[PDB]
RNA sequence: GAUUCACGCAGUGUUAACGUGCAAAUUACUUGUCAUAUUUGAGUAUAGGGGCGAAAGACUCAUCGAACUAUCUAGUAGCUGG
RNA sequence: AAGGUUCCUAAACAACAUUACUUGGAUUAGGGUGAAUCGAUCCUAAAUUACAGAUGGAAAUCCUUAAGAAAAGGAUUGAAAGGGAAUAAGAUUAAUAGUUCUUAAUCAAGAGAAAUGGUAACAUAUCAUGAACUUUAAAAUGGAGUGUGAAAAUCUACGGAAGAGUUCUCUUUUCUUCUUAACAAAAGUAAAUUCCACUGAAAUGAAUCAAUCAGAGAAGUGGAAUUUAUUGGCUUUGUAAGAAAUUCAAUGAAUUGUGGUAUUUUUGCAGUCUUCAUAAAAAUUAAAGGGAAUCUUUUGCUCGUACUAAUAACCGCAACAGGUCUCCAAGAAGCAAAAUCUUUAGUUAAAUAGAAUAACGCAGGUAAGGGAAGUCGGCAACAUAGCUCUGUAAGUUAGCAAGAAAGAGUAGCUCUGGUGAUUAUCGAAUCAGAACUUUAAAGGUUAGGGGAAUCCGACUGUUUAAUAAAAACAUAGCAUUCUGAUAAAUCUAAAAGGUUCAUUACAGAAUGUGAUUUCUGCCCAGUGCUCUG
RNA sequence: UUUCACUCAUUUCGUUAAAUGUUAA
C-alpha cells in the first residue's frame, strides 16, 4: 500500500479539507480536493426539495445554462407543482366567492 | 419480558422506585402518537418540548410539554367559546 | 513559522546579516581591539526573542 | 480535449481558420488526427486508411504537420 | 474575606447569558392605527423551538399596511395554534384563541397571556410555559381593568393594554423529574452560569458568611434584614416566616 | 506537574513587536504596548521607573534634527 | 449519564527505582479509567481586599491564608552577629 | 504553532556533542524559498475599538446605533482549522515546486411587443429582452445506531507475458510488474428516494434487518426528476501512450485480459431512535412576482513558500526517559487498531569501552516438606484467566445479584452432514457429528481469584499541579425566603452606565438537606426575622 | 399644614417619532 500526504498546507480533517486518494501512473496515488455536498431549493410554502434543479454550490448555478437553473412554470423555482395549484385555486375561488357574497349579493 | 417495569427498564436500578414510576407515565405519554385534529389520523408525534407535528398531514401544532393537549389547555378553550358566544349574543 | 508577515521576515533577514564576524582586513588596522563580535548568537544557544 | 465523432465535422474544422497545428498519430489498430486549435485539442479516431489519406489531403499545406510513431518526437 | 459568588454574578463575566442560538425577541408588533382602530391579519408560517425557554415560538408573518413588503413577527405560541392559522390583531378582533385583543374588550373571566404592563410595551406578564392571567373586572370610569397574575397577585392595568387570548404552550414542563446531573447540565445550555451550587457551609469563612468550623453548620440565623449589604445578604431575606408550611 | 511538565505547551506568543518603541511589548489581546503605551498619544513614563526614563528618552537616539537646532 | 477491551489519560499500591536524579515530581510493574457532567487546538472574556473555584484556601507563568515588579526605603527593631 | 538559516555543497577539526571522531543540528565561504488556480488579502462568530454624545476634580470611563443636521441603512478590528471564483499528470535541481519545464485545462474583469415541446411530473450546443420594488432558496448546521450503492487497499478465480529465487530430495514451483490525472464525452448499464398519468384496494393489501404506508389514494403498468468524491454513478472514451512500470539489445525493441452472493477503509443515500440539549452569521449567488425601457483576443498586481516538527532543530539552563494539535496506514493470528513476528520506509547510533565473573545491590526467576505459623495488616508474590455446554443461592427498588458459585469439553489427521445463487454450473465462512493417533490438547502471547458479613457515600462524576482521591465536593430528589419587572439579586467614583434579562412567577435571585422506602416529635422563653399593627 | 385637580419641569417606555385630539364625510 502507498501512503499519501496532504498537498495543501491545511493539516486538519475539516469540512473544506476533504480529500480523495486516486491511483495514477506507475501505481502511485495522488490526492484530490473533493467538493462539499450541497442542498437544493425548497418550496417556499411546504419546504419540499424541488425537482429539476441540481444540488450544487450557489456560484455554480451561474455557470449553468439559463434553462438548467429553474423550471418552466408559474413561480417555477420557488414553489412545487402542488404549491402552485393551491395558489391558483385560492386566487380564483376566493375572488369568485368575494364576487357573489358581496358585490351585488 | 418484564413483570412491571415497562419503559423505565433502561434506567436499570439506579434512580428510586418512586421516581422511576413518575417518569414512566410521562415518558409513555411523551412518545405516543395522538389523534391529529385536522385529519383524524394517529400521526402526531412530538418534535420538541411543546411542538407537535402531524406526520401524514403536514401540520405543526403547539401543545403541552409531553401531551398534545393538556387538561388546563382544554378547559380554557371551552371557556373562551362560552365567553365568545355570550358576547356575540347580546 | 512557514507563514510570516513581510516586515517580520525582513527583521529575520537582518538578524541573519548581523550574525557575522570581523573581516580580516579590519583586524589588521592600527590600534585595533575589535577581533571578535561579542553580539553574535547561534540558533541553538540563545533565542533572539522575536 | 474534445473528440470529433464523424467525418463531416473534422473537414469543416480543417477548412475553418481557427486551426493552429495538426499532429497525426499512428497506433497499432487506429489513426488519430489531433487538431490543435486555439482552445481545445480535437481528435478523430480513424480505422480506414483510405479515409485517412483523404484526411491527409485535407490539411492545408501551410500548417506544420507532426508525424508521431512508436518513437515520440 | 473574599467576594461571594452572588457579588461576582453582577459583573457580566462568565455569568453572561448564553444567548447565541436564540431566535430573537418575542413580543407583539408595534402599535399603530391599524391595531388601534382596525384588525391586521397574521399567518403562522411555522412553530419553532427557542433555546433556553420552555415555550415554542410562532414565526407569524403580517402584511405591511402602509408600505409594500412583509412584517415578519415573532410571537410566543398560545396552546392550540397550528401552521397556516390566521390570527387577527386589533381592537375589533374576534375572541378566539391566538388573537391579540386590548384587555378592555375581553369579557370578565377571559384567560389571556403575554399581557402588557403598560400600553404599547409589547408583552410583559404571563410568558412562561403553561401560564396565563385571568381578567377580573373592568372599570370604564378610569379606563382600567383588573387582572390576576400567575403568582396570584392582582394588578390593575389600562383598558387598552394588549394581550393574546389563550394559554402559553408547553405546559407541564416542570412536572417531569430530572433524573441525572447530566440532564440538569443540558438544561442550562442556553441560560446563565449557575448550575453546580456549592453549599455555603462547605465553603471557608473567607468565601461565604456560612463558612463554618469543625462542624458543618451555619451558626447564626439565616433570616436576614432587607437592608443587609451585598456580601452578607445570604439565606432568607425579610423572611416573614420559616419552616414547613401547613 | 507545575514545573518541567507544564512548560510543554508554551508556543503561543502574548507580546509581539511594537511599532512606536520597537520592543516586544505589544500585548495582542489587550491591544496595547506595555512599554511605550501605544494607542496612547503620550509616551508612557513613570516617576517610579527612573531607570526606564534614562533607557529611552531625548538624546538616547540619533537626534537627527534637534542636534542642528540646538547648535544653531 | 449500562458492563468491558484497545489508541490514549490519570496516579490506587509497591509507601519499588531515583533521591548531589532522565526529571526543581520523572521511570517500571500493578491499579483505575478510556464519548455526552467525554477528551482536545485556536480565538475570546474575567486581574490584586480583584478574578476563577463540582470547594482543597485550591489555581491565578516552578511565586498564593492575598501574584509579580518599581518607588516611599538605607522602613523600625528594647533582639542576634561584627 | 514555535524555532530562524539549523536547509544543500565545498574546505577545514582550535573549542562543543561526560572517550575519541576523518562525523555533526559544531568553524569558515558560497548557493538556495519562483503561484491568475495553494494560503494571507475578502466575510462575519465569541468578542474589540473610534468622531460626536453622556460621566468624571483628574487620568480616563460609559455608549457601538442609542442620545447626532453623523454613519438605501448603519462605523473599526476579530479565523493561515468557520464561509470562499478558478489546475492536473509526467519530468526537472546538490536544495524549490498543486509555484519551474512539456503537454493539457479552468476562472474573473473586459474588448471585437419579445421562443418551442410534453396530458403531467418536466425538457430544450447562449439562445428565445426583462428596470425599480418585494419574497424564497442556497452559502448554513447535533448525535447514536442499523441497512446498503460506489471507489481504493488486502485476499481470491480463470488466462497469461517478462524477470528473479530454490533445485541432487521434491516443487507444471515461490516472489515482483502488468498503471493512469485535472478537464470533458455519452456506446452500454446500476442502487436509493421523491413526484406524474391510467385505474380504484376489504376476502384488506404493499413492504423493511427494523420499520412504515394507503379513498387528502395503496399495489400494478408506463414515465419524470435528484443524489452516488468532475462533466452524468460505474465499465468505456478523448487527454493517452507519445507518459510511466517490467524486461531485452547496443538510442532502439516487446507486453500492459476478464471476474468475486469475501474483509477493511473512505465517501454518499434511506428511513429509525434521542433531547426541560433543537445543535452560527455574513460576504456572495440564483430564481421568482412586477412590467419600467425599446467564437477570437487582452490582462490577472502585493505578501508567505528553504528546513525540523521532535528519544537532537519547539518549551523545560542541554543532543534533558518530561511536555506539545493533526493527515496517509501492508501480511500472519485473533472477537479485537490487543500482545508477538514480518514486508515498503528508517536505523544499527543514539550521556565510552575491555578483562575478571568477590561481597552488598537494581531488574527478571525457580525451589524439597509445611502452607500466613511472618506481619500493624496476605504488603510483595503465587494462584484464576479464552470459547462452548450444563448449572446458578440468599437478598432485592423486581430492573438486578450473575461471568454468582460449581462441573465437563477443547490437539493432530481422515471424513460426514446443515445453512444459498443462477437455472446441471457457481460460492461463503460458520455450526454440528464420527473413526484413528499421540507427549491427552485455551495458555507461546493476550487472558476474572472466589465466597460470608459490618461501616460510610445512594449511583455516573470532581477534588488539595509537587506527601491526603476519600466517608470530602457535585448530584438528582425534598424544603424554605423574597420579587409583578420603574422589581429581586448585584457590579461601578459617576453615568441617557452594566449582569441574570434575546428574560416575566412552569421565571429570576438567596439558602439547607442530599436517590428510593418509612418518618420528620415537643418548645416563640433568649437571639434573629417579620407584622396586614 | 393636610386633602384635592392639572402639566410644564422629571421619571419609565415605543416606533420607519407612520393617522394623536377635535370637527367633517
Amino acid at each position: 500500500a502507498v501512503r499519501v500526504t496532504y498537498v495543501r498546507k491545511h493539516s486538519y480533517n475539516t469540512k473544506s479539507n476533504g480529500i480523495r486518494i486516486v491511483k495514477t501512473a506507475g501505481g502511485n496515488m495522488t490526492v484530490q480536493h473533493r467538493q462539499k455536498i450541497s442542498n437544493g431549493v425548497r418550496c417556499g410554502d411546504c419546504g419540499c426539495v424541488l425537482a429539476g434543479i441540481r444540488h450544487i454550490r450557489p456560484h455554480q448555478y451561474g455557470w449553468l445554462g439559463k434553462s438548467k437553473r429553474t423550471v418552466t412554470r408559474a413561480y417555477g423555482g420557488v414553489k412545487c407543482h402542488k404549491c402552485v395549484q393551491k395558489k391558483i385555486l385560492r386566487a380564483f375561488l376566493i375572488n369568485e366567492h368575494n364576487l357573489i357574497k358581496l358585490a351585488a349579493a | 419480558r418484564t413483570k412491571k417495569v415497562g419503559i423505565v427498564g433502561k434506567y436499570g436500578t439506579r434512580y428510586g422506585a418512586s421516581l422511576r414510576k413518575v417518569i414512566k407515565k410521562i415518558e409513555i405519554a411523551q412518545h405516543s402518537k395522538y389523534v391529529c385534529p385536522f385529519c383524524c389520523k394517529e400521526a402526531v408525534r412530538r418534535t420538541a418540548c411543546g411542538i407537535w407535528e402531524c406526520k401524514g398531514c403536514g401540520k405543526q401544532i403547539a401543545g403541552g410539554a409531553y401531551t398534545l393537549s393538556t387538561i388546563s389547555g382544554a378547559t380554557v378553550r371551552s371557556t373562551v367559546r362560552r365567553l365568545r358566544d355570550a358576547k356575540n349574543s347580546q | 513559522t512557514g507563514h510570516k508577515g513581510f516586515s517580520y521576515k525582513l527583521k529575520l533577514g537582518k538578524k541573519i546579516h548581523q550574525n557575522r564576524g570581523v573581516p580580516q582586513w579590519f583586524r589588521m588596522k592600527t590600534g585595533n581591539t575589535i577581533n571578535y563580535n561579542f553580539k553574535r548568537r547561534h540558533w541553538n544557544r540563545r533565542k533572539m526573542g522575536m | 480535449p474534445k473528440q470529433v465523432q464523424e467525418f463531416k465535422q473534422i473537414l469543416k474544422l480543417l477548412k475553418s481558420g481557427s486551426i493552429r497545428a495538426v499532429r497525426v498519430k499512428t497506433n497499432g489498430e487506429n489513426t488519430k488526427f489531433k487538431v490543435r486549435c486555439a482552445k481545445y485539442l480535437y481528435t478523430y479516431i480513424c480505422a480506414d486508411k483510405a479515409k485517412a489519406e483523404e484526411l491527409k489531403k485535407a490539411i492545408p499545406k501551410d500548417i506544420h504537420v507532426v508525424e508521431i510513431a512508436k518513437k515520440a518526437p | 474575606g473574599r467576594r461571594t459568588l452572588s457579588q461576582r454574578k453582577g459583573r457580566g463575566s462568565i455569568f453572561k447569558s448564553r444567548s447565541h442560538h436564540k431566535l430573537g425577541v418575542a413580543q407583539h408588533r408595534a402599535i399603530d392605527f391599524f391595531e388601534r382602530h382596525s384588525t391586521v391579519r397574521g399567518l403562522v408560517k411555522s412553530i419553532e423551538h427557542d433555546p433556553g425557554r420552555g415555550a415554542p415560538l410562532a414565526r407569524v408573518v403580517f402584511r405591511n399596511p402602509r408600505q409594500y413588503g412583509l412584517d415578519k413577527e415573532l410571537f410566543i405560541c398560545a396552546e392550540g395554534l397550528y401552521s397556516g392559522q390566521y390570527i387577527y390583531c386589533g381592537s375589533k378582533a374576534s375572541l378566539h384563541i391566538g388573537n391579540v385583543l386590548p384587555i378592555g374588550q375581553c369579557p370578565e373571566g377571559t384567560v389571556v397571556c403575554n399581557v402588557e404592563s403598560k400600553p404599547g410595551d409589547r408583552g410583559i406578564i404571563a410568558r412562561a410555559s403553561g401560564n396565563y392571567a385571568t381578567v377580573i373586572s373592568h372599570n370604564a370610569d378610569n379606563e382600567t381593568t383588573r387582572i390576576r397574575l400567575p403568582s396570584g397577585a392582582k394588578k390593575t392595568l389600562k383598558s387598552n393594554c394588549r394581550a393574546m387570548v389563550g394559554i402559553i404552550a408547553g405546559g407541564g414542563r416542570t412536572e417531569k423529574p430530572i433524573l441525572k446531573a447530566g440532564v440538569a447540565y443540558r438544561m442550562y445550555k442556553a441560560k446563565r452560569t449557575t448550575w453546580p451550587r456549592v453549599r455555603g457551609v462547605a465553603m471557608n469563612p473567607v468565601d461565604h458568611p456560612h463558612g463554618g468550623g469543625n462542624h458543618q453548620h451555619v451558626g447564626h440565623p439565616t433570616t436576614l434584614k432587607r437592608s443587609s449589604p451585598p456580601g452578607q445578604k445570604a439565606g432568607k431575606v425579610a423572611a416573614r416566616r420559616t419552616g414547613l408550611i401547613r | 506537574t507545575k514545573g518541567t511538565s507544564c512548560r510543554g505547551t508554551r508556543h503561543n506568543k502574548t507580546h509581539i513587536l511594537c511599532k512606536r518603541c520597537g520592543k516586544r511589548s505589544w500585548h495582542l489581546q489587550k491591544q496595547r504596548c506595555a512599554s511605550c503605551g501605544y494607542p496612547d498619544a503620550k509616551m508612557r513614563q513613570y516617576a517610579w521607573g527612573y531607570k526606564a526614563l534614562r533607557r529611552r528618552t531625548q538624546g538616547t537616539g540619533r537626534m537627527r534634527h534637534l542636534k542642528i537646532a540646538l547648535k544653531r
